[PDB]
């Protein structure tokens, strides 16, 4: 696993 | 989203006063749409719904009056599972492989030719919910031969929605209200607010549909990947699949089957106020803070708040200490509704003296081997006040700069619990050529902008309707604005114009109160009813926004028929 | 027989006033489609999964929504699967009997606009001769009340539900 | 992009014509810069670089003028790969292990918050080029535990472009030109089309780096992979990078390995013109095509021609024989300077009558269910010229509507490739509900965008320049314009603006002719030479393209330092 | 020993270099090119060296369309750093003749100039004449430039898929 | 292999 190739989804609903 | 409740205490009157303000979408079948229900028998209901949806999720009727705000509570988790070998379409539980229900779905395509071809795929559940790529958030996270992965919305099973937006709907007082969503516990995705008449205390909650977990559990149950990627999902139990000790829990006070006991989430009742900006339940009210829930709903002092958290609170303390430059010291209707527009920036307010003081002396610069003249925006900011009314001025350059300062270590003073509204703050010296950096291209992206650095926002931030750029207030929560008129568009792409797909902003909006001879309610639809640009209803509101005119929106029947715009017509079929 | 009548006051806002809860359907639906035909319209495609058929596989999203904007082709996939047949039935088993009145009221009402949009009028020029304006069942409202829900799980990982594959 | 070479049959005088029209960025590095370069003894050479360029690459000298368009000739193909077991980064030839050379690279990459980290990774060649990710292009492609993929591009070693435009820079007639461009064999993806001063004849070819391979290598060395993939990459040669017989060829006149041979590759002189507006070689001259060249350069009559192409040869025959209405037969400067402007539309001038006459009587319809008013669009439509000209009336329903008609089975006269001009042509009467609904979404797009129906096509297409909207003419190549100008913007968000990335449009033009007093250019740079809002020539060559007044380029020093606008000084430093 | 060269302007602004040799032509020349297009090309050469990333954010898209389409920051580091390698410059360089060497030296020189005076002062380029990717290049740059207009027909096409090309 | 899951890129230089 590597932590640098994460890509961190949006969870706010209504956000951006 | 922003909401208030305040209570008799706060009023100084027989009822409280509801504020509702979801930062919300102004286009699209989410958008809101103002209208009110008269059922013989029935229901009274007046407020807003989604498109498409039937009943009132955001109102008031004779006796309640409530909103709703996004709720940091996950609800949702992943569900990692170990697939039988040389079967990937199979996983493994408690030792036993279990096939995944297949689901061959056949979608027709109209293609760039114009002819229309089939495109098809099988699809697959587990028990927990659908099967989901994760690659995209991790490229390890793939569909191996090892291992799948499936997500779990506890609201994939809550049916409960509808019916309990039905009965407040119908709800003859704020006792009932609650009692109401106790029994339903089914609120998706959003806390609660709710004043009633008669009633001295302003309710608050994050009661809904909300996974259960436990701490043992997360221990337990949580993958090496689930470690790994942890962090990009706060608070998301990301469990193993494998073992059924590892399902969400049930509590003996739970309504649905994995989801929390109605008595372990967040409520609070005041009779001075409660008030929500998306930021956990936590702060619900600053003298009194609430902690001791799970996990998953959030952080309990932990996290710094937002700057828009922090202006929301810091609005309703001042009221109440008469200290805002309105009248007297109480959330009267009226008072309410200038407060809730006064469009005052919090980073400004807090940090821009610090800043102009740091950066400004002198104001020639050199920023990246660069001669760069300060002067004029380091006056205008200093001359500026602080808000983004339609007439300040230089409002925009502080977006542009702000957005742009780097965050690391940019405050001396960190959070501290015990003080969350004064703290982060402290403009560390040591930023003082990031700062200048920031200004720099703030000043340039202006400069591309055709606008003035000192223009009045009013001329920068936008609504077109017939033709003519109506002057609008506000802005993002980034800079700290409680008043959110947040456009998507680049200030170099023609300014702050909200004529396309805005970000989440002023929407609908309520100031609902419950006086002698019934309740009030002055109300905006920032957007207009119509998407129709040729009807008549496309902009009538968006002007009335544009220019602070809240509606006072009929409710009584005497009230419906003696408005100066009233006509009627009836519809009847089958 | 739904009867309701409709009063408009300053700015457009509606007052539905019915003597049963079928019939505030069927004002509300009436009201709604009026205003926004081609917003609701297009949404409809949204939830049954219909967009590629008629605007194109590639194509994304027209609106943004608690749905995001992922491509034409992999919503479609996304609210088939999840928004299935099933779902739905399990949706409606679980309501009251005013409530199944009312979203019944709603799609007839909806229905009701769509037919006067066919006929003519100046209104909703955008769209009122798309195949995509076409009436709608009680069941696609109820695709529409289950996809509001998910707002907070599945439907943040449309794209990704819609293409997990094995293999 | 269109080019013409007129030669001296065509032009009546002692030299022929160039028209160079490459359709490129308006915004970019990629886009062209103007200017003239003038080395003691050794160039004098006007025209135009991309930025970041040092060396003419379409421009025009004392002898010489010379444009490029973009070739149908493909210039890269892929190899599969046969990996070692238990070894994913050795791959097998000939039943030898070769191992692939790495590279580890360190990224620095900006964080959202302000702060800078290193990203790395591994990434890999092969002797034939970079390894590639074709999971992407279909899933099953992926780099897996037996199979990888590269790609080989001739131009990674083709060292001698920049050379070759600076030796033409320098040429002294059109006969060095094309020995020059034979030499070389270097040109990497454009056709180049040529005229001389004191030469009859105009040049054609597709002289330049080209992939070689056999008609049996490719029946014999197409992977499986390649089969299952090769209709969405025409042309394009998948190998099997095992097999050394699977290598890019060389001929004996090669200037480079792996490369098609100097005289395998087409080019065509004529007297009376040649052209290109992006199709194959094939059409070079109608009434010469060109056959019989490698199947990796296009087809060569089995394909109907795009639309543009269509209107590109039929403008260039139609002068000639003197039936386009402008003066005489012959395609000279200022002829050549009017038509290549006159924005005629094939798809409207050939199939506008065909669609009118079968769906506008009546003109009041039923499409989908539904009443639609088609009497405005069909009467618009009917007294349209068929042009995109500034004061065109209709023209943008047209595209609104041409662009959305399905093309399957909509002609019933197929192609012919003894008549590719006019085929395929012939309006299918079956199509006619199919146009109807064509027609009545166009209506409802025009309708939403604010334009009238007859609105003028200068006040929908458009270059705002110093905040006033420039009226524009031309159109898209879909609807068989040849005058390009080409929004990438929806007409409902504010008609055809060309502010933004618009598509391949119209950019540097040049009419170049040589009489006997020495080479005369006219020319336009459309988007004007600076980016810089700020710039006096940031907008200027703008107005003019849109007045439609071609601009003599200054090229001797009388003429320089003669201009009303002539500004000089010197730059120097050690 | 020093570049001197005449640039020469007319109507909209066309500028005509006059040079006693290629090197002043090339800083002539590059001189003009970044007077009136230093915030594309500064720009564009963080694209070619690869150094988008770390000025502009590597989740950020190319902000303009080219050859190169508009992939992310951080794939476009990557595609130009593994095939416009430090190797692939020595071997384009290798290749061309004198004259054409002094060119590109002269020419990045008077990209450079012009660098230094935006830097100095003026109200040209307001929109990035202050940001520190707007900074001098080498020839060796320039060269990068040359050698992806070369690659247009294929490798700026998988530029994305070339810079996430991985085994197992 | 599913040639229903194929992307066509770009392929035109300029398009
Ligand atoms: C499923 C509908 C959820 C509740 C409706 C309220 C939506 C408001 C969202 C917000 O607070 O920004
Ligand atoms: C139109 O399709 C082609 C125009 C682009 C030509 C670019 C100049 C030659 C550089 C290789």
């Amino acid at each position: 696993f590597e932590p640098g190739r994460t890509r961190a989804p949006s969870l706010q609903v209504g956000g951006e | 989203s922003n909401m208030y409740g305040f209570g008799t205490a706060a009023t100084g009157e027989g009822s409280g006063v509801l504020f509702g303000n979801p930062h919300w979408y102004w286009k699209g079948p989410d958008r809101f749409y103002q209208a009110q229900l008269t059922i013989d028998g029935e229901a009274n209901v007046s407020g807003v719904s989604f498109l498409g949806l039937p009943v009132i999720q955001i109102g008031f009727n004779d006796s309640v009056a409530w909103s709703h705000t996004v709720s940091t509570a996950r609800r949702f988790g992943f569900f990692q599972l170990s697939l039988v070998q040389g079967e990937p379409t199979s996983y493994l539980r408690d030792g036993v492989p279990v096939k995944m229900k297949p689901a061959t779905i056949t979608v027709p395509s109209r293609n760039a030719d114009g002819s229309v071809s089939d495109v098809t795929r099988t699809l697959y559940h587990s028990e927990f919910g659908p099967l989901v790529n994760l690659a995209g958030l991790n490229p390890a996270l793939a569909w191996s031969q090892g291992t799948a992965f499936a997500i779990r919305d506890i609201n994939g099973e809550n049916f409960r929605t509808l019916r309990t937006w039905m009965r407040w709907n119908q709800a003859k007082s704020l006792d009932e209200f609650i009692a109401i969503q106790k029994e339903e516990a089914s609120i998706p995705w959003v806390n609660t607010v709710a004043v009633g008449r008669g009633s001295a205390k302003a309710w608050y909650a994050d009661i809904g549909a909300v996974p259960n977990v436990s701490p043992a559990q997360t221990a337990a149950c949580t993958t090496p990947f689930g470690m790994a990627v942890g962090q990009a999902l706060p608070n998301v139990p990301f469990f193993d699949g494998s073992r059924s000790e590892c399902d969400w829990l049930t509590d003996a006070d739970s309504v649905q089957k994995g989801a929390v006991g109605v008595s372990r989430m967040p409520s609070l009742q005041r009779d001075d106020y409660v008030g929500n900006m998306n930021d956990s339940y936590w702060l619900a009210n600053v003298h009194a803070p609430l902690t001791g829930y799970p996990a998953i709903f959030g952080p309990a002092g932990t996290s710094a708040q937002t700057l828009r958290t922090r202006m929301g609170h810091t609005m309703a303390l001042e009221r109440l200490a008469g200290t805002d430059g309105y009248a007297g010291n109480k959330a009267t209707s009226a008072v309410v509704r200038e407060m809730v527009l006064g469009s005052r920036v919090f980073s400004a307010e807090r940090f821009k003296d610090e800043v102009l003081d740091l950066i400004c002396t002198p104001a020639q610069w050199t920023v990246n081997g660069a001669a760069v003249d300060a002067a004029q925006a380091c006056a205008v900011l200093a001359a500026w006040d602080n808000r983004g009314r339609k007439d300040s001025r230089g409002s925009h350059l502080w977006d542009e700069f702000w957005s742009r300062v780097p965050t690391a270590s940019l405050f001396t003073v960190p959070f501290s619990a015990a003080d969350p509204l004064n703290t982060p703050r402290g403009i560390n010296a040591a930023a003082a050529d990031a700062l200048r950096q920031a200004m720099a291209t703030a000043i340039a992206r202006v400069g591309q902008s055709g606008y003035a650095l000192d223009a009045p926002r009013g001329e920068v931030l936008y609504a077109t309707r017939g033709g003519t750029r109506l002057p609008l207030y506000g802005g993002c929560g980034a800079m700290g604005y409680f008043t959110i008129t947040c456009s998507e568009n680049d200030i170099t792409q023609g300014g702050y114009s909200m004529d396309g797909q805005p970000n989440a902003s002023n929407s609908y909006m309520q100031v609902v109160s419950f006086p002698a001879s019934g309740v009030q309610a002055h109300t905006f639809l920032t957007f207009s009813l119509s998407d129709d640009p040729a009807s008549p209803h496309h902009g009538d509101y968006t002007k009335a926004y544009s220019a602070g005119q809240w509606l006072r929106v009929p409710f009584t029947e005497a009230e419906i028929t003696g408005n100066a715009d009233y006509r009627t017509a009836t519809v009847k079929e089958l | 027989t739904y009867s309701a009548e409709i009063r408009r006051t300053t700015m457009g806002v509606p007052h539905i006033k019915a003597g049963n809860w079928g019939s505030a359907g069927y004002g509300f639906g009436y009201v709604q489609a009026q205003d926004n035909l081609c917003t609701m319209a297009d949404s409809f495609l949204t939830y049954r999964g219909e967009r590629s058929r008629h605007l194109g596989g590639s194509a994304q999203l027209v609106y943004n929504s608690t749905l995001g904007r992922p491509r034409n082709i992999d919503s479609d996939f996304f609210h088939r699967h999840v928004i299935s047949d099933e779902a739905v039935d399990r949706t409606m088993a679980a309501q009251p009997a005013k409530l199944l009145q009312m979203v019944e009221g709603f799609a007839a009402g909806y229905n009701r606009y769509v037919r006067e949009a066919k006929a003519g009028g100046s209104a909703h020029a955008a769209c009122r001769s798309e195949a995509w304006v076409q009436p709608i069942t009680a069941r696609d409202v109820w695709r529409r009340i289950y996809a509001a829900n998910l707002a907070g799980g599945y439907s943040n990982f449309a794209e990704a539900i819609a293409n997990a594959q094995p293999p």
